[PDB]
């Protein structure tokens, strides 16, 4: 593998892809990187709202499983046959790999129009893998057939393309220090959140209301989605931080938009480091939260039904190492999350952790 | 799912082995397979890939010509025919899917 190859080598509001090479003769289909789930899936028929498919009848390695895979959720679905096939990724590697892969024919408003990309690549664990967890993920596949080390790391430059490294840490992409909280749990990239903190001032709030369901980092995720109590929390700190006459309540949550940066408050997230008695905070400035649609703006954070999610908005400021090897997620301050020569996200510690709870995920 | 592996030993330069590994606790017949060898003080190394219906195989150019992979979905068990070996070679040979592996089998060559 060649880590200075892939830099760059992600496209990117609507989600950061990665060209890869599929079959025999090889396919060119690019395949939105998501961390929060652990399938390889991608667009098998001829569908609205997309460029291009893969063709499973014009490869002659591809092989059927014989079965097919369905995903159900609220707002709604997708259904694909399972097979193997041999892929290459240009930008990285010049040889091919195995891989298990969904080859989707069927869905409910999965391929949305205006899309560039017409799959997804699941970097999650194998507890997530659909049918079951013994459905070899991709960078398991990858791991094991290419002599790389257990470690992706992913850089969004949007705010600012983006850069996939697997197999480690490419330099030339940050400046400063690396701070590692640990892997609570491996199924999505479960971290612990200490404390949220708005403008200097700290949400009145216990730190398992941070954890309720579950804390993860997830590139699929367009925004920062907290819990409706924390949501609350986070958008009433917002207001009165805020100097300027009161945003509108749709605003808020995202009915309409704000048209017209000193005057809105920073966003840091406590982040528990390897050592248990320190933290470090991972920051946001108004730029990355108050998002680009006179200038109309969007509220980059929403509420959300279960878990608390560190999305794209929060990742856009910041070089996101995903250290499966040692079990942890690595955080440092993106060069490229930068607007009109200011930077968009800070990193900093550590902080004592001597005021709260051990364990901040409920159990 | 559980992996255990046989068939290793201590062998001349120019010899022979036949590696075996048991499947268990999984649907083996559609499992992607591959085996990966690991000597003291050196990197990881991928040896051979095999899909679930034994078709498609792979290798690396280090034993291209050399070892073949197979397959019997019907009795749970991997293979590895490794023919013409040398001290290079020498390795604990393992087997792994979906992120798990077996504890592996010593092949040793030497004069
Ligand atoms: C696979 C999926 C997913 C994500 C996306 N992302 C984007 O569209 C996007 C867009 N922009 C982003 O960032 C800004 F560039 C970031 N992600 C699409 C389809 C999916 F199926 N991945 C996620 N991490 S959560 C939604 C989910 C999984 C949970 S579930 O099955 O209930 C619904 C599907
Ligand atoms: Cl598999």
């Amino acid at each position: 593998a060649n880590f200075l190859a892939m830099v760059d080598n992600l496209q990117g509001g609507r989600g950061y892809y990665l060209e890869m090479l599929i079959g025999t003769p090889p396919q060119k289909l690019q395949i939105l990187v998501d961390t929060g789930s652990s399938n390889f899936a991608v667009a098998g028929t001829p569908h609205s709202y997309i460029d291009t498919y893969f063709d499973t009848e014009r490869s002659s390695t591809y092989r059927s499983k014989g079965f097919d895979v369905t995903v159900k959720y609220t707002q709604g679905s997708w259904t694909g046959f399972v097979g193997e096939d041999l892929v290459t990724i240009p930008k990285g590697f010049n040889t091919s790999f195995l891989v298990n892969i969904a080859t989707i024919f069927e869905s409910e408003n999965f391929f949305l129009p205006g899309i560039k990309w017409n799959g997804i690549l699941g970097l999650a664990y194998a507890t997530l893998a659909k049918p079951s967890s013994s459905l070899e993920t991709f960078f398991d596949s990858l791991v094991t057939q290419a002599n790389i080390p257990n470690v992706f790391s992913m850089q969004m430059c949007g705010a600012g393309g983006g850069s996939l490294v697997l197999g480690g840490i490419e330099p030339s992409l940050y400046k400063g220090d690396i701070w590692y909280t640990p892997i609570k749990e491996e199924w999505y990239y479960q971290i612990e959140i200490l404390k949220l903190e708005i403008g200097g001032q700290s949400l009145n709030l216990d730190c398992r209301e941070y954890n309720a369901d579950k804390a993860i980092v997830d590139s699929g995720t367009t925004l920062l989605r907290l819990p409706q109590k924390v949501f609350d929390a986070v958008v009433e700190a917002v207001a009165r931080a805020s100097l300027i006459p009161e945003f509108s309540d749709g605003f808020w949550t995202g009915s309409q938009l704000a048209c017209w940066w000193s005057y809105f408050p920073k966003i840091s997230i406590y982040l528990r480091d390897e050592n248990s008695s320190r933290s470090f905070r991972i920051t946001i400035l108004p730029q990355l939260y108050i998002q680009p649609m006179y200038e109309c703006y969007r509220f980059g954070i929403s509420p959300s039904t279960n878990a608390l999610v560190i999305g794209a908005t929060v990742m856009e400021g910041f070089y996101v190492i995903f250290d499966r090897a040692q079990k942890r997620v690595g955080f440092a301050a993106s060069p490229c999350a930068e607007i009109a020569g200011a930077a968009v996200s800070e990193i900093s510690g550590p902080f004592s952790t001597e005021d709260v709870a051990s364990n901040c995920v409920p159990a | 799912v559980q992996l255990q592996e046989s068939g290793g030993g201590l062998v001349q330069p120019g010899g022979s082995l036949r590696l075996s590994c048991a499947a268990s606790g999984f649907t083996f017949s559609s499992a992607i397979m591959t085996w990966v060898r690991q000597a003291p003080g050196k990197g990881r190394e991928w040896v051979s890939t095999i899909g679930s219906d034994g078709s498609i195989t792979t290798y690396a150019d280090s034993v291209k010509g050399r070892f073949t992979i197979s397959r019997d979905n019907a009795r749970n068990t991997l293979y590895l025919q490794m023919n013409s070996l040398k001290p290079e070679d020498t390795a604990v040979y393992y087997c792994t899917s979906a992120g798990r592996r077996g504890p592996g089998t010593q092949v040793t060559v030497s004069s």
